[PDB]
């Protein structure tokens, strides 16, 4: 009915359900090997209700893996790179019982990376920086370092393409955090910095963007998630002073300033946590870290779900709302129903003929 | 700090905000801008009493607490001498 | 600029376009003024006007976003005419 | 000619010719809503006539019934909802298209619903339960919501064990007040008359299909439950369930509580209050939201609905078979008939015979 | 680096090495003749090396043994059938390229056949039963033809229950002569040596998997059928059976009789005769044609295998995986060194440490 405890997994969203795979869970005894959670499920949360539903997957199934890069595209789920107890991965793979497709691109696909970050644009999957082996752009070593490429792939004919960039490329680094506003591919935090920079997905043009006034802390595994088309939503993190973060932030795109956001759970901070935006003006986040995550026998994974209430909920979910709660006294009551009103509806979204039996 | 507001002729209902620092005849001068009668011709009531045209919204007894946007406060209109009237809200039966 | 919605026993609502385009449904009958409502009644589409004025105030609000009010013998009502209007 | 396989049509019958209407069938889709198919249950061929008028929305679930040749429909559910108007056909009518006629009744309607029971008794019809929409007026009875309707469909439905009276004579609505504890709110359950008792079996409600048997005595409206000793048939809904004498009721198909199909047939002695299994050549051709039909020489004849589990609608396996059950024995003019018919080589109702020869010019 | 994921291989090992040669995996695939993986035990790292000289053809199935240091090889399937050929691999050479020797023994060696078990005592291998065609000497023991084999095998093949002896000292074949009732002709049963005392349990014979208990004395060459009073594993095959104290076998994974993958351990004390089963963290983790591999820190190690019914090859789900089973308290040095190890930020065996730090670099 719930998924194990997780950090380092993948979350991806329609708007009202919510895909997690992989990551990894720290064994009852004390020991040097992490336990990666199985590759042949997937679970599936629903937003609207709370339940989960656990799907075991066949076909080309990718390894458990931890750090993976996940992208939901008309409910067809990408994933790419990632780490297992071999080492890290470039393989790219695709879903839509369910299969796991592995897909050979065309093109030159990147070096192997994890705790990286993706954009979404009109059909092209963007990837950005990372942490890897030695395979454009740079790469700094700590046999691993960070990573600047900007790696991408259209789905359309799947071509691993690179772009050219100009202005002036982020320093390198992983466990950072990625947002999609239109044409800009935001980036935050990571290793903890404070800078925020975007790209210009049309242009393919990086800049560099300074806010003022009050900003939030640099940290590392934090979550960037758009709450609107003006807004982003930043939610825990990982300090300089490895101190876990609880705080939640709002960053206004046009008037380029942050404000701190109010939330009931101040006393559960998450760090390699997944954070997801629902249809509701909800930020769903599942899984994360409580602990410090850097010694994995004392590491306290969570299988909780916390949800921000960022934007006021539709007027059709309030009423429904309203009478799942009103349910018993509104069944021995009566009220119009005017047909045309009935039948414009059904029209939008059908009406099943089954239901009932 | 703003308070929202219906205004309400005889079956007319006018939503909209404002500051409670604003005064009456502010208001009268929105109301021309939506139904076109100068505010001289214009009758603003609290319910059962007369607002003076000098006076704020504030001091009239409208507080930002009691009027959100989820529950505006209703402002009474007549026109010009009539008599207040307000037909109300249809019924769920 | 304001709109006027008219109920179906002819109460006319006159709100900001800005808060009117909450609904989908009113934003393509707008899009190219008035729009009538010949099934929704007064006692409806007011608690809906209520709601386009507290859904455009909270959007992207700092401040905690405060209960809507649906009181249980209209909840139906509002339901189809949310889910009619698309908001 | 041929009416195409469909679920969740009507069937009424006269005893000799039995009329079929609307229904659904996979690529969703409704039949042509002008349609009447006519089964010929002495020759066992089809007759297609095209109807005109108030024509009633393509639909499945409809209720229907066949008073004097007079063609009755309530309910129902088109691809904009459920509905609670009332159509009336007169098949004794000489019209190339016969005038559907829709009736604005009297009284208080039932609810918008589908998939719900009629009793006919004296100058009334008397339906009972269903699924769908909340009343939209005061009504005797339990509505329930189903609590799967609040995230799935665009507006919330539910179960009903209301009892309304339509006087055919009148065509007023109105409900009577009964006493004794009645069924619980139920859908897809199957409805049968015998004299002033109007038995109903099974359906869902809530969770699971049920086997429960009522009855609901329509002089005095009292509701009785029956509780036979011994063996009963699965819970289950989607069955039909057809007098076969004044004293037996014959029960086929329907859906188990687990989506299993079934291809069960049961007969209910009213007398001795007990079930009989039926053997029967169809093990192997389960059927449910089928209709059933009672024919003047002593058989059922079952038409459409479905061999699996119609929820998955892309892979439902919608029919246009008809299945009969000899469950009382012919009359010696029938099995005489059927004799010279089977020997036109060695050898009116004799020369239409049959139709379909499947060996016949070889 | 990373040894690709397969079933059907060995793993050998002198308590701080593994060997991991052969098998095969899918797309049918075998994995390539001249690739050795060494994995080590402490460090929890992969090396690869290459072979050269007689390389056995990449096969599955294979029976292997590590004898000081000494990698043997015996049986197995290739991609062109059985075969009954011996190996031998010497991991102390210093060469860059380890050299395969195919010895050419004296005696009758076993039929060609694989997925068998083998006991190691006192200067012997000594094999028992497997899979494969007729024997092609006169050999000691029962064959028995798999019917399935006649027409779905290119030749027919079937079970045995022979016991082969191979003296490493010279290299020769031969056959002791036993008492007692040997068991059945098996394949895919599992073998364990502890002291004089060889086991064998579970395998396939004939129809459906089995989970008896059966030792051979090695000395006195007498069978021996344990009965434990109490419960008992489930009969399986394709499962591990590891010796992990001088008084206790451990019981991994398998293959029911209804086809389904196990990921239940058990424990078998041998003075006790009763079973336990083991709790472990690896429930959603079930094996089958996986290798064990007990370490000398009291850790059994779990290496390829399948996760669900690799009889259907295009949707074998084969493994990669490392799986540890704590089963018997470790030293203090090793303790300490994982607490070192796991505080690195905070303070050579410490130095290499263990490897893939997934939470390091961020």
């Amino acid at each position: 009915a719930c998924p194990a405890e997780r950090s380092g997994h993948v979350a991806v969203s329609d708007g009202r359900h919510m895909f997690v795979w992989g990551g990894y869970k720290s064994n009852q005894v004390r020991g040097l090997y992490d336990f990666y959670l199985p590759r042949e499920e997937l679970w599936i949360y629903n937003m609207e209700t709370g339940r989960w539903k656990k799907i075991n997957t066949e076909g080309d199934v990718p390894p458990s893996m931890s750090g993976s890069c996940a992208v939901c595209v008309d409910r067809v789920l990408y994933l790419f790179g990632g780490h297992h107890s071999r080492g890290n991965t470039n393989k790219f793979y695709m879903l839509d019982v369910l299969q796991w497709e592995r897909i050979d691109c065309q093109g030159i696909p990147p070096s192997s990376k994890d705790k990286l970050g993706v954009w979404v644009y009109k059909n092209k999957l963007i990837f950005f920086g990372g942490y890897g082996y030695l395979p454009l752009g740079t790469f700094e070593f700590d046999p691993r370092g960070w990573n600047d490429h900007v790696h991408i792939l259209d789905t359309e004919t799947f071509t691993w393409s690179q772009p050219i960039t100009t202005g002036k490329a982020p320093s390198p680094r992983a466990a950072h955090a990625c947002a999609t506003v239109g044409n800009r591919g935001f980036v935050f935090g990571g290793r903890r910095m404070n800078d925020l920079h975007y790209l210009n997905l049309d242009t393919w043009e990086w800049n560099e963007l300074i806010p003022q006034g009050i900003c939030p802390v640099g940290r590392s595994w934090h979550s960037l998630t758009p709450v609107s088309s003006d807004h982003l939503f930043l939610f825990g993190g990982f300090t300089t002073d490895k101190q876990p973060l609880s705080d939640a932030w709002t960053y206004c795109i046009s008037k380029n300033e942050w404000i701190q956001f109010n939330h009931p759970y101040t006393e559960k901070p998450r760090l390699w946590h997944t954070a997801c935006a629902s249809d509701e003006g909800e930020v769903i986040v599942f899984g994360g870290c409580a602990n410090n995550l850097l010694v994995h026998h004392r590491a306290a994974h969570s299988n909780e779900i916390l949800i921000f209430s960022v934007q006021p909920k539709s007027l059709v979910r309030l009423s429904l709302e309203a009478v799942i709660c009103f349910k018993e006294m509104l069944a021995n009551s009566w009220n119009c129903l005017p047909k045309h009103l009935l039948h414009s509806v059904n029209q939008r979204f059908g009406s099943n003929n089954t239901s009932g039996s | 700090m703003d308070v929202f507001l219906m205004i309400r002729r005889h079956k007319t209902t006018i939503f909209t905000d404002a500051k409670e620092s604003s005064t009456v005849f502010e208001l009268k001068r929105i109301v021309e801008g939506i139904l076109k009668r100068p505010p001289d011709e214009q009758r603003l009531y609290k319910d059962d009493q007369l607002l003076d045209d000098g006076k704020t919204l504030g001091e009239c007894g409208f507080t930002s607490q009691t009027a959100r946007p989820q529950a505006p406060a209703t402002v009474g209109l007549a026109f010009r001498f009539e008599a207040l009237c307000i037909e109300p809200f249809s019924s769920p039966p | 600029m304001y709109v006027k919605l008219i109920s179906s026993d002819g109460h006319e609502f006159i709100v900001k376009r800005e808060h009117a385009l909450t609904s989908g449904t009113i934003k393509a009958m707008l899009s190219g003024n008035e729009v009538n409502f010949r099934e929704i009644p007064s006692h409806v589409l007011s608690k809906v006007c209520m709601y386009f004025t507290y859904k455009v105030r909270y959007t992207n609000s700092s401040t905690e976003i405060p209960e809507f009010p649906i009181a249980p013998e209209i909840a139906l009502e509002l339901l189809m005419a949310a889910n009619f209007l698309d908001c």
